[PDB]
RNA sequence: GGUGAAAUUCUUGGAUUUAUUGAAGACUAACUACUGCGAAAGCAUUUGCCAAGGACGUUUUCAUUAAUCAAGAACGAAAGUUAGGGGAUCGAAGAUGAUCAGAUACCGUCGUAGUCUUAACCAUAAACUAUGCCGACUAGGGAUCGGGUGGUGUUUUUUUAAUGACCCACUCGGCACCUUACGAGAAAUCAAAGUCUUUGGGUUCUGGGGGGAGUAUGGUCGCAAGGCUGAAACUUAAAGGAAUUG
């Protein structure tokens, strides 16, 4: 499941939360996957997909807003875009 | 006292059975308390098919069969020469006639 | 039994009569306590530690291989958790079922089952307070329950 | 050779209907009811009035051009009785003996997946 | 029963059986018979144009009649009028259905009934509703009388037989799909894909209904009528 | 008689008493 | 004056370098920054402007012309909408139902914004106060307050006069009555309390 | 403490206008002044400006709405009805 | 059309019926049974997500954390209340047609509140197994549900493996049923309603002739309907649990 794979990742592998952190990771080549919240502004979505397309990086569309995505990564605040830096223990990169 | 052990129905461990309506008078009888009598019949008859036999293309076509499931109630069943009444000793018999 | 249900299922382990075991064992407890603590260093509870040794290795019980018990083995090495393993599991189930109701007002089944779970939490906290394993004036509340699990 | 039809016998309690149609049913032929061959207002579902309807239907069927017919016996259906009335079947005798040809008979009573609710009340029709 | 209408004309005769023209019904190519029968409309007067008064008619006929052999006994078929020419109105596939007697004979107590339907679209924009039905049966030498499925294999059967239905409806548009249903070849791949679960008696699938239509669809029925 | 409509007679009775009682109050 | 919000919908001029702006009645769901599509092939989404003959049966439409080109007609008030009942393709017509419950046939090319007017349920709140009705009609019109006609003098009203406050004659008035005689219940077919359904 | 038992927001009316008429108002005043959830920015910042006008203080978004609640039930069933009719036109 | 028979009623301006398409709201047939789950009330079209749960298996873990419970609470069918939405079916009031000596009833035709839902109250039911809960022992038999165990058993795959589905024996838990009474009971009956003048496993609640009367009164909860709590004065040998014969 998508939720447990994030939960396995959330505690084993390092990552960045939010927009500005995601962009620098996408810029510097550190990212290997990003997750996009459902209700994110579509102009913000297009700029992330452009860097991902311009750095050969995968993109995932979570079926939920910034509310659930923050809870899905085990935080009490809202997360719009998250860029994983390494899986660590899970198999999110090899799947989907 | 209790006239019988199950005493109306097959409800043992449910409480509720989501009842149905009688076919004759529409009484909201419980489904497990109902008196289900499956009706199976030929589409026409077993005696008048002779007259219909010569008037058919597709010789001996199917003589299809008519099915039905009738839900009667206690009042309706007893009134119309159905399971109406038995002796106290013979009410234990759970086998069909 | 089944205090919070009507079930009467007697389904449990059956400890062997021979308090010494297994009569075909490999090297003795000097290595078992070393393996138990290293599984404890990665966060596995005694239930998980015992199961892993029981099946992956051959250990009928750490209680007959070693005169001590796994929790007391962990306690002696300083790896005892802040709350007993059983109580930590009632708490997390309460946190999971509490969050569910915050999304589903009308789920009265969850309302009934959350009440039963917290009563087991209360009857264990009360018991753990008398034993003095848990400090007194220790109370379970919903506000800090989520932070207590993790 | 044979020019078929759709007999569409709908004869429940309190009435009796027979009327053939075209292949698509949008065109009807020779409609007559059990109430037009007797004066009772009560024997509308009588077995005799069922044949008398199917006798007049078959009389007009042969002068339009249809020589065979398919049969569709229908009960009231829905939340109602679902069983063919007393005359829903005697009509078959009249058309079969009249001289028309029969093929692909079936029962077409409307049967729901537990549609809404019957009338008469919960206590039922009490008498 | 005749003198019971108090008024016959609230506002206050010719026999019409001399003013109809009988047409002919053609079935599409993938049925060994195309002579269905004859229908009626009034004279196509200058203000009526009876061509469109029979354009939308649908006729119900048994699939044994189209196929000749009676083993396609139940298998009801409805046919839709598409285009009309010279007393010879054409008619194409409008659906398939089961007769009441067999669909009810298919169902008996002391066995679990399994339904599965899909709403996949084919290549020719024909959006169909493809149903299904099956029943676990009493195996040979079976001692117990129930043979009820374990109500979790039931959903597994519903998953498998719906995957197959979606897969082949895509790519088989209207005549191959109609010639697919004729031999019940779909059922034969249902039974071997599910025989690892239960025997699944009586897999004669179910009726099928067209939901929506493409444009008036007139450029290639050469193979649909010859 | 039957207990439903002796219980029902008493409720119409109790309704009557509170009505006349409150006039004094 | 009205209780339904209005939208400022901006379009590009198709014939000049110009930015012609439109004043629509906002559909509940329309938001600032949305995109609005207006045409015959425009999608079936709330906020779009589509003709009655080119929308499927059972569609919820508001701000519906009843002659093609009126730029707006029935279903204008808050929480009101129209539904299509059945098209007549030849001699093109559409059968629809009005907020009053009336069935009206209008030209198939009449238009309407899909959805329902914003502000529904505005009348479920009691004003509770005379002065609340003062501000409701400070900006509508001066039809408030209302002296009763029976609390008047006979010179001033048909119902005025008399030693007791009463009508005197029937308050149900005919169609053929003239200006001056038409005070009361105009053209009433029945009166009393509404027992039964609409029976339309 | 608890300043009132049941009047709530309608304490401003004192003893006027009748008890039942005061609690019809209390229900709609509770909704029309409540803070609602932003469906664009994901925050709890939607406020009523005027009847049918609900502006989210964050992200500065205004959505047309009902008089006293952001989304009336009759409107929501409309939005689903259009959807199912839409997803079949291009089915 | 309706019915025992009719009539109110709709109908040549087309009723019913046939055909074609569409909309609305509710229900979820047949499968569906002495079968499943749930504390009970209750719960059946399909799929997804969320959390939960009994049983089972266990050479895992803790270690008496347990049983039952004043006060205090969660849930609690249907009807009912307040505010909306909905209002397709059926439909307490009512209008008619009957029936009748009467009929404001049963039956026929319509028909509003409700039936549906969201939000909040209501706390009742022959809410019945008219059997409180926990624990123990005491007779036989088959069937079934979930899990499991064993068996060269049968079938399908790749004749052939694993699986899955069946068969046989056994077992743990469960919804039930069949026979008999050594046992109980007042009998009806009961494997629990047994292990009670050979009278004691633990624990909660309720009753003391029938009525007056679930009334009066005082509190208390409720918007209300009413719920909870709850007497007395006075009256008087008079209805059944159960069986028997007529
Ligand atoms: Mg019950
Ligand atoms: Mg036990
Ligand atoms: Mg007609
Ligand atoms: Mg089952
Ligand atoms: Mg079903
Ligand atoms: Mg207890
Ligand atoms: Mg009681
Ligand atoms: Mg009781
Ligand atoms: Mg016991
Ligand atoms: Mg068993
Ligand atoms: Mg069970
Ligand atoms: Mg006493
Ligand atoms: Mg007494
Ligand atoms: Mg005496
Ligand atoms: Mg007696
Ligand atoms: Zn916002």
């Amino acid at each position: 499941s998508i939720n447990q794979k994030l939960a396995l990742v959330i505690k084993s592998g390092k990552y960045t939360l939010g927009y500005k952190s995601t962009v620098k990771s996408l810029r510097q080549g550190k990212s290997k996957l990003i997750i996009i919240a459902a209700n994110t502004p579509v102009l913000r979505k297009s700029e992330l997909e452009y860097y991902a397309m311009l750095s050969k990086t995968k993109v995932y569309y979570f079926q939920g807003g910034n509310n659930e995505l923050g809870t899905a990564v085990g935080k009490l605040f809202r997360v719009g875009v998250v860029s994983i830096l390494e899986a660590g223990d899970s198999d999110i990169l090899t799947t989907l | 006292p209790k006239k019988r052990a199950s005493n109306g129905r097959n409800k043992k461990g449910r409480g509720h059975v989501k009842p149905v309506r009688c076919v004759n008078c529409s009484k909201s009888i419980p489904k497990d308390k109902a008196i289900k009598r499956m009706a199976i019949r030929n589409i026409v008859e077993a005696a008048a098919v002779r007259d219909l036999s010569e008037a058919s293309v597709y010789p001996e076509y199917a003589l299809p069969k008519t099915y039905n499931k009738l839900h009667y109630c206690v009042s309706c069943a007893i009134h119309a020469r159905i399971v109406r009444v038995r002796s106290r000793e013979d009410r234990k018999n759970r086998a069909p006639p | 039994g089944r205090m919070h249900s009507a079930g009467k299922g007697i389904s449990s382990s059956a400890i062997p009569y021979s308090r010494n075991a297994p009569a075909w064992f490999k090297l003795s407890s000097e290595s078992v306590i070393e393996q138990i603590v290293k599984y404890a260093r990665k966060g596995l509870t005694p239930s998980q530690i015992g199961v892993l040794l029981r099946d992956a290795h051959g250990v009928t019980q750490a209680r007959v291989i070693t005169g001590n018990k796994i929790m007391r083995i962990l306690k002696s090495n300083g790896l005892a958790p802040e709350i007993p393993e059983d109580l930590y599991y009632l708490i997390k189930k309460a946190v999971s079922v509490r969050k569910h109701l915050e999304r589903n007002r009308k789920d009265k089944d969850a309302k009934f089952r959350l009440i039963l779970i917290e009563s087991r939490i209360h009857r264990l906290a009360r018991y753990y307070r008398t034993v003095a394993v848990l400090p007194p004036n220790w109370k379970y509340e919903s506000a800090t329950a989520s932070a207590l699990v993790n | 050779s044979q020019v078929f039809g759709v007999a569409r016998i709908y004869a429940s309690f309190n009435d009796t209907f027979v009327h053939v149609t075209d292949l698509s049913g949008k065109e009807t032929i020779a409609r007559v009811t059990g109430g037009m061959k007797v004066k009772a207002d009560r024997d509308e579902s009588s077995p005799y009035a069922a044949m008398l309807a199917a006798q007049d239907v078959a009389a007009k069927c042969k002068e339009v051009g249809i020589t065979a017919v398919h049969v569709k016996i229908r009960a009231t259906g829905g939340t109602r009785t679902k069983t063919p009335g007393p005359g829903g079947q005697a009509a078959l005798r009249a058309l079969a003996r009249s001289g028309l040809r029969i093929g692909r008979i079936e029962d077409v009573t409307p049967v729901p997946s537990d549609s809404t609710r019957k009338k008469g009340g919960r206590r039922g029709r009490r008498l | 029963a005749v003198g019971k209408n108090k008024r016959l004309s609230k506002g206050k005769v010719v026999d019409p059986f001399t003013r109809k023209e009988w047409f002919d019904i053609k079935a599409p190519s993938t049925f060994e018979n195309r002579n269905v029968g004859k229908t009626l409309v009034n004279k196509s007067t200058g203000l009526k144009s009876a061509s469109d008064a029979l354009k939308g008619r649908v006729v119900e006929v048994c699939l044994a009649d189209l196929q000749g052999s009676e083993d396609h006994s139940f298998r009801k078929i409805k046919l839709r009028v598409d285009e009309v020419q010279g007393k010879n109105l054409l008619t194409n596939f409008h659906g398939m259905d089961f007769t009441t007697d067999k669909l009810r004979s298919m169902v008996r107590k002391w066995q679990t009934l399994i339904e599965a339907n899909v709403t996949v679209k084919t290549s020719d924009d024909y959006v169909l509703r493809i149903f299904a039905i099956a029943f676990t049966r009493k195996q040979a030498n079976q001692v117990k009388r129930h043979s009820y499925a374990q109500s979790s294999h039931i959903r597994a059967i519903r998953k498998v037989i719906s995957e197959i239905l979606t897969k082949e409806v895509q790519g088989s548009t209207l005549a191959q799909l109609t010639s697919k249903l004729i031999p019940e070849v779909i059922n034969k791949e249902i039974e071997n894909a599910t025989k690892d679960i239960f025997p699944l008696q009586n897999i004669h699938v179910r009726k099928v209904k067209l939901l929506k239509q493409p444009k008036f669809d007139v450029g290639a029925l050469m193979a649909l009528h010859g | 008689m039957r207990a439903k409509w002796r219980k029902k007679r008493t409720r119409r009775l109790k309704r009557k008493r509170r009505k006349v009682r409150a006039r004094s109050k | 004056g009205r209780g339904a919000p209005l939208a400022k919908v901006v379009f590009r001029d198709p014939y000049k370098y110009r930015l012609r702006e439109e004043i629509f009645i906002a559909n509940e769901g329309v938001h600032t920054g949305q995109f609005i599509y207006a045409g015959k092939k425009a999608s079936l989404n709330v906020g779009n402007v589509l003709p009655l003959g080119s929308v499927p049966e059972g569609t919820i439409v508001s701000n519906v012309e009843e002659k093609p080109g009126d730029r707006g007609a029935l279903a204008r008030a808050s929480g009101n909408y129209v539904i299509i009942i059945g098209h007549n393709p030849d001699e093109n017509k559409t059968r629809v139902r009005l907020p009053s419950g009336a069935k009206k046939v209008i030209s198939s090319d009449a238009r309407g914004v899909i959805g329902v007017i914003a502000g529904g349920g505005r009348v479920d709140k009691p004003l509770l106060k005379a002065g609340r009705a003062f501000h409701k009609y400070r900006l509508k019109r001066n039809s408030w307050p209302k002296t009763r006609g029976v609390a008047m003098n006979p010179v001033d009203h048909p119902h005025g006069g008399g030693n007791h406050q009463h009508i005197g004659k029937a308050s149900t008035i005919s169609r053929g009555a003239v200006s001056g005689q038409k005070a009361g219940l105009i053209a009433a077919r029945r009166t009393g309390l509404l027992r039964g359904s609409q029976k339309t | 403490a608890k300043r009132t038992k049941k009047v709530g927001i309608t304490g401003k009316y004192g003893v006027r206008y009748g008890s039942s008429l005061r609690r019809q108002v209390k229900k709609l005043e509770i909704q029309q002044h409540a803070r609602y959830d932003c469906s664009f920015c994901g925050k709890k910042t939607v406020k009523r400006g005027a009847a049918g006008i609900w502006t989210c203080s964050c992200c500065k978004k205004t959505v047309a709405g009902g008089a006293y609640t952001v989304s009336t039930a009759a409107a929501a069933t409309v939005r689903s009805t259009i959807r199912r009719l839409r997803e079949m036109v291009e089915a």
